């Protein structure tokens, strides 16, 4: 029951360390036992999954007893329980990807509002805490709204999403015209 | 059950300056004892091909061969680059008989229809194994041993889809790969015979999975040595697309290709992925001369998808392989030291 | 190709003494070695195979050991019959052997009896001159013979001939024939054959004037 | 017990063919290999090859294009061919049995057959005296002998005084000259005081050309 958080469009690495420092047989499978990625000696094999063209591993650590599951260009529908079957054993890890977009993408003015939306999977209720380039703090659940924006609010905002003790970071560029 | 360092036996020719004959002459003995195998009446013995220490020893022997044989130009192993001379040399696998030293013995299963794992109510005692060629390939086992009765499919766990299905054919299918003389190659497989071969494989798969529709597909992806039929033919590594071979549906027809015989798009790569350990290896450019090699598809390495949820409508199989140990278990499944 | 070198090539040991000959291989050969005993005018005899496995009938005094590259053939107590030439063989591969080790009897060093014989007048008629230098009854076998024509060292125009150990005093006998042409012989003067042996305090020279 | 005998032409000429046959007595050829091993004069042994009862031979790399080993399963005998022989083929060829794994050592062996390849023509020996002298009196021990030069082929028998004189006699092994002919010197040590009272005569015989010589060695 180890939780990992990822970002939409980013890359995540799921660790799978064996007991010995030797390249052996391993295989990654989701909740529905769908083959994702494994190996056959010294070759890499991919399963009939939707993550096929976006899954890979670091074969330079295989001999060191590590068989990671790298998933580039993460998607919301990639949220699922992934298991690594190595040495007749199973390591379980849950992957949650959220996301956070603002109310608009156009340049905003001073005194105008700024709403942030957290798109979360069914069954999760995290907590977002964003910070403006001047220090303005705001907290909430699904939606976060700032009554007015200052000239000093122009820059990069940092919002942290807390889920299952874990936390993923999001950066959003907000421009406030002078 | 026991485990000891076994020796080997071959009709190697010392006068032959080819890698297999050179190595075998330097590390094996012509043998053999005569005439038959001591049959043990009314004796049941359990076997386990998926844990035979014989394969491991052979695997290390096959590796030790390529080490002193095919010298790569570049070798990449764990952030390490190694360059050296890469002279071309004749490469033709030679049948090797792994024998047991003094004190021990080898139990052989005479049961023609043996899955490799379970009780065998017809064993025997042999001094050495049969003719086993060091065929390094993927998807299609070449130049192996045919089944004495019907075709036999084997798997350490049919339930687990992540396991390989070692298929043994009772009838050999000929494949002809030739490089005319660009540097491109192609293979030839009798469409008529290969059809019925798939038929046989299907009714066996359908039998092991109670009642489902068998449908073959191309490789799900991965490395060039896994996606395509990789094999050694004259010191050269071939990568032949077998999308035409594994593209049929069984359950009353679907997709039938024609053109008399099947032609597979192939090519020779210098930069290959090592099968021994994790790493790459670049070799010298293709030989200016012609390369003709006619092999024998006597076995298949398949991987099943299936699983997921909510009942089953059809099964799917794909050309697998990779672990060369599976190539040895297709010949050492009926042996036991 | 794997090379098989034995050492020493010439062993001197008295009867009853403990002897041990070695055989080094250029490459690893595990336990694919054999030993053979060969006497003059006779065929080799299998002594020990599988490196350390004694052949049926072979005395207990014979033993063997080693694995890989270094090997050893040891005889606890030597006997008058044990003295011969032993070979080591790579049982597989090219089945190459070694240069062999010749075991011989040891006795007290004795200074050679040097003699020299000018060519005969009858031989000079045919058109050839053969000057012979004789080293009679000497031990050990090792000895250097140098020819000198008018105080000039010769090379490539002489041959040596050594007899086997005498059945009694156990000594050797070497001859050296300096072959020259009638013209080459009749255009010089002094013909010496310098002899170097361990039994001599200093090299002895025997010469004559044509 | 088992014994391996060998027969065939030993004296050969260049470009000719070597044909030796090894007979087996006391054992059948079945279930066993049969190899040939030669040994150059003063050199290591060398495995030529071995044939199986199935008919599949196993020659040496550098000798495949000439060596041909067959089996006469009707008489329990095997032969050894060697086309286009040269001076480098001069050696003693042996024949031995090679059992099956793990038992590999060559056993038993044959008595061997001495083979010599030469183009020289049969010629009678020339006996030249090695007259003793005062500048050879080593401690009252004078040295004398005979020079058996230019003869072919081998061997040659040399005795002294019809065999009466045997003490101190040293007949050196034959040597090969550059002229294709052989040479030999037979010396003997005798008391210097018996040089003017005792007669010494060397006896040389060359049967290949029927040449007996009895020459007296007189001091000078
Ligand atoms: C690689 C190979 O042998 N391809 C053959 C080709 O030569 C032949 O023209 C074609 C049609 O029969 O069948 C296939
Ligand atoms: C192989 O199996 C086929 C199809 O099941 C069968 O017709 C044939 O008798 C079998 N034998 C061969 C020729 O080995
Ligand atoms: C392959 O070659 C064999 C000869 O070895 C020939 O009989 C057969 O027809 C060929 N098969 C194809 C599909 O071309
Ligand atoms: C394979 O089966 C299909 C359907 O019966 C057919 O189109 C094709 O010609 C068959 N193959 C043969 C003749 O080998
Ligand atoms: C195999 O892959 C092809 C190509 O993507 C697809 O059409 C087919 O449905 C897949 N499954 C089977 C059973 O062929
Ligand atoms: C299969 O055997 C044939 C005949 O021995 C040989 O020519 C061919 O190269 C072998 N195939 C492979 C892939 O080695
Ligand atoms: C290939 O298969 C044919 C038919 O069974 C057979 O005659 C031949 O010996 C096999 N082996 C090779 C190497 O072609
Ligand atoms: C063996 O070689 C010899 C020498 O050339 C020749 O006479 C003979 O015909 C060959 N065959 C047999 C059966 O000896």
């Amino acid at each position: 029951k180890k939780v990992v958080l990822g970002k939409k469009g980013d890359t995540v690495e799921l660790t799978c360390t064996a007991s010995q420092k030797k390249s052996i047989q391993f295989h990654w499978k989701n909740s529905n036992q769908i083959k994702i990625l494994g190996n056959q000696g010294s070759f890499l094999t991919k399963g009939p999954s939707k993550l096929n063209d976006r899954a890979d591993s670091r074969r330079s650590l295989w001999d060191q007893g590590n068989f990671p599951l790298i998933i580039k260009n993460l998607k919301i529908e990639d949220s699922d329980t992934y298991i690594c079957e190595v040495e007749d054993q199973k390591e379980e890890v849950q992957l949650l990807v959220f996301g956070l977009t603002a109310n608009s993408d156009t340049h905003l003015l001073q005194g105008q509002s700024l709403t942030l939306t957290l798109e979360s999977p069914p069954g999760s209720s995290p907590s977002v805490q964003c910070r403006s380039p001047r220090g303005k703090n705001i907290q909430g659940g699904k939606t976060l709204s700032v009554s007015q924006l200052e000239l000093q609010d122009s820059g990069t905002w940092t919002c942290t999403v807390l889920q299952n003790q874990k936390k993923v970071e999001f950066k959003i560029d907000i421009v406030v015209l002078a | 059950e026991a485990t000891t360092t076994l020796f080997c036996a071959s009709d190697a020719k010392a006068y032959d300056t080819e890698v297999h004959n050179v190595w075998a002459t330097h590390a094996c003995v012509p043998t053999d004892p005569n005439p038959q195998e001591v049959v043990l009446g009314n004796v049941t013995e359990n076997f386990n091909m998926w844990k035979n220490n014989m394969v491991d020893q052979m695997h290390e022997d096959i590796i030790s061969l390529w080490d002193e044989s095919l010298k790569p130009c570049v070798k990449l192993t764990g952030g390490s680059v190694i360059t050296q001379a890469c002279p071309k040399v004749s490469f033709q696998p030679i049948p090797i008989h792994y024998c047991v030293p003094a004190g021990f013995a080898i139990l052989k299963c005479n049961n023609k229809t043996f899955n490799g794992s379970g009780p065998c109510t017809n064993v025997s005692t042999v001094q050495c194994t049969h003719g086993i060629r060091p065929v390094v390939s993927t998807q299609l086992l070449l130049n192996g041993s045919l089944a004495e009765e019907d075709i036999v499919i084997r798997s350490e766990d049919f339930t687990d889809n992540v396991k390989t299905i070692i298929v043994q054919l009772n009838e050999s299918v000929v494949i002809n790969c030739t490089r005319p003389n660009i540097r491109q190659a192609h293979c030839n497989i009798s469409r008529a015979k290969w059809n019925n071969t798939l038929q046989q494989i299907v009714i066996k798969l359908r039998e092991k999975f109670r009642n489902k529709t068998i449908a073959f597909n191309q490789s799900s992806g991965g490395d060039p040595e896994i996606v395509m039929h990789s094999f050694n033919c004259g010191g050269e590594f071939f990568y032949c697309n077998t999308a035409q071979l594994f593209n049929s549906t069984w359950n009353v027809t679907n997709g039938t290709e024609g053109n008399d015989i099947i032609t597979l798009q192939c090519r020779i790569k210098q930069i290959i992925n090592m099968w021994q350990k994790v790493g790459k290896a670049m070799y010298a450019p293709p030989i200016t001369g012609q390369i003709r090699c006619s092999s024998n598809i006597t076995g298949l390495l398949l991987t099943r998808d299936g699983g997921n949820s909510t009942e089953t409508e059809t099964e799917i199989f794909r050309p697998g392989g990779g672990d060369m140990r599976d190539n040895w278990r297709s010949e050492l499944y009926k042996y036991k030291v | 190709d794997i090379q098989m070198t034995q050492s020493p090539s010439f062993v001197s040991a008295s009867v009853g003494d403990r002897v041990t000959i070695t055989c080094r291989a250029s490459q690893g050969i595990s336990s694919y070695l054999a030993w053979y005993q060969q006497k003059p005018g006779k065929a080799p005899k299998l002594v020990i195979y599988a490196a350390s496995t004694l052949q049926s009938g072979v005395p207990s005094r014979f033993s063997g050991s080693g694995s890989g590259t270094e090997f050893t053939l040891t005889i606890s107590s030597l006997q008058p019959e044990d003295f011969a030439t032993y070979y080591c063989q790579h049982l597989i591969g090219l089945r190459s052997f070694g240069q062999g080790t010749k075991l011989e009897i040891k006795r007290t060093v004795a200074a050679p009896s040097v003699f020299i014989f000018p060519p005969s007048d009858e031989q000079l008629k045919s058109g050839t001159a053969s000057v012979v230098c004789l080293l009679n009854n000497f031990y050990p076998r090792e000895a250097k013979v140098q020819w000198k024509v008018d105080n000039a060292l010769q090379s490539g125009n002489s041959q040596e001939s050594v007899t086997e150990q005498d059945s009694k005093d156990s000594t050797y006998s070497l001859s050296s024939t300096l072959t020259l042409s009638k013209a080459d012989y009749e255009k010089h003067k002094v013909y010496a054959c310098e002899v170097t042996h361990q039994g001599l305090s200093s090299p002895v020279t025997k010469s004559f004037n044509r | 017990q088992v014994q391996l005998q060998q027969w065939g032409a030993g004296l050969l000429k260049p470009s000719e063919t070597l044909s030796l046959t090894c007979g087996v007595y006391g054992e059948s050829l079945s279930g066993h290999y049969w190899s040939w091993v030669r040994q150059p004069p003063g050199k290591r042994l060398e495995w030529i090859g071995e044939i199986k009862h199935n008919g599949s031979p196993n020659y040496h790399p550098s000798l495949k294009s000439r060596v041909t080993i067959s089996l006469d399963m009707s008489k329990n005998q095997f032969s050894l061919n060697l086309t286009s022989v040269t001076a480098a083929d001069t050696a003693v060829y042996f024949c031995a049995r090679r059992s099956n794994w793990p038992y590999l050592p060559f056993d038993p062996w044959g008595q061997g057959t001495l083979v010599t390849v030469s183009s020289a023509s049969t010629k009678g020996p020339s006996v030249f005296p090695l007259a003793p002298s005062s500048k050879s009196t080593s401690g009252g021990t004078a040295a004398l002998g005979c020079l058996v030069k230019d003869y072919f082929p081998e061997p040659v028998t040399v005795s002294w005084n019809s065999g009466a004189l045997t003490s101190g006699v040293h007949t050196f092994p034959a040597v090969l000259q550059s002229s294709g002919l052989y040479s030999l010197s037979s010396v003997v040590t005798v008391p210097s005081s018996s040089l003017g009272t005792q007669t010494y005569i060397c006896n040389v015989n060359h049967k290949p050309s029927n040449t007996k010589v009895d020459k007296k060695v007189e001091p000078k």
